[PDB]
């Protein structure tokens, strides 16, 4: 990144870290730093079951690490044509830098376009904690009629889910329970449509095919709306 | 939209 | 030779930055 953006990152570190000035003076220009291996983009035998491939995809995403630096290294414009977002995903594998949740969703799409028997659809969450609202997103997946997820989060239980849930409702309710355990109340779930496996597609990702107001719907209608969305996607 | 990144 | 010199300098810049990014990320992860 260019020199001005680099200084901005370190200036931001100075404010958000207790001894922020100390952190930069220990790291900047240091000659003894660890050499970080560039993670190997996983490739797949045709004999490998898709769930096993997904474990390798998630492992790769995890190796990049969650970006806690305070500076997002890849700008994601969500209305860009898919082909542009896939060019960016390729650059993420080249630059091999830490990522956050939305970048992980784009990467997960890029790395599963070779899996036409897998459908991929974004799931975003709006939660409420300590008077304030928080946004999160994962890549929902469907293999052989069972639901799972790929993604990246600060918490282990708000990203990867093996494709074992027999309904979309059960997948989303698992996220809701995980949020509950860290004292977040789930307010909205926004679910997209299946994403094209063509990395040169000019169509946009559809991020908000269903926008579900959890409290206004109530338990049973929340579940029915999730099952309606799952039907919309299968057809 | 509303709220910070989780 | 000049483009090979520039590519070496741009790759060196990215490698030095990437190492400091990951050193910083560890400090912020453990904060």
């Amino acid at each position: 990144m260019d020199e001005a953006t680099w200084e901005r990152m370190w200036k931001h570190v100075a404010k958000i870290h207790p001894d922020g000035e100390k952190v930069a003076q220990r790291i900047r220009g240091a000659t003894d730093l660890p050499k970080i291996p560039i993670p190997s983009v996983p490739t797949f035998q045709p004999s490998t079951p898709v769930p096993e491939r997904l474990e390798a995809v998630q492992r790769y995403i995890r190796e990049l690490q969650y970006n806690h630096t305070g500076t997002q290294f890849f700008e994601i414009k969500k209305s860009r044509p898919l082909t542009g977002l896939m060019d960016l995903a390729k650059e993420m594998t080249k630059e091999a830098l830490p990522i956050k949740s939305l970048e992980a969703v784009i990467l997960g799409i890029y790395l599963t376009n070779s899996m036409p028997t897998l459908e991929r659809f974004p799931i975003s969450f709006k939660t409420y904690f300590s008077g304030n609202y928080f946004r999160h997103i994962v890549l929902g997946v469907n293999f052989a009629g069972r639901y799972g997820a790929l993604g990246m989060s600060r918490r282990e239980d708000l990203m990867y889910k093996p494709p074992a849930f027999r309904t979309l409702s059960e997948l989303v309710l698992d996220f809701e329970a995980a949020y509950g355990r860290c004292w977040h109340v789930l307010k909205k779930v926004k679910l997209g449509q299946s994403v094209s496996h063509d990395p040169h597609s000019v169509e946009q990702i559809e991020w908000k095919h269903s926008v579900l107001d959890v409290e206004r719907l109530g338990r049973d209608d929340f579940r029915k709306e999730l099952e309606r969305h799952a039907r919309d996607m299968r057809l | 939209e509303e709220g910070e990144e989780y | 030779v000049e483009k090979a010199k520039q590519k070496s300098a741009q790759q060196e810049l990215k490698q030095r930055q990437r190492a400091e990014i990951y050193a910083l990320n560890r400090v912020m992860t453990e904060l």
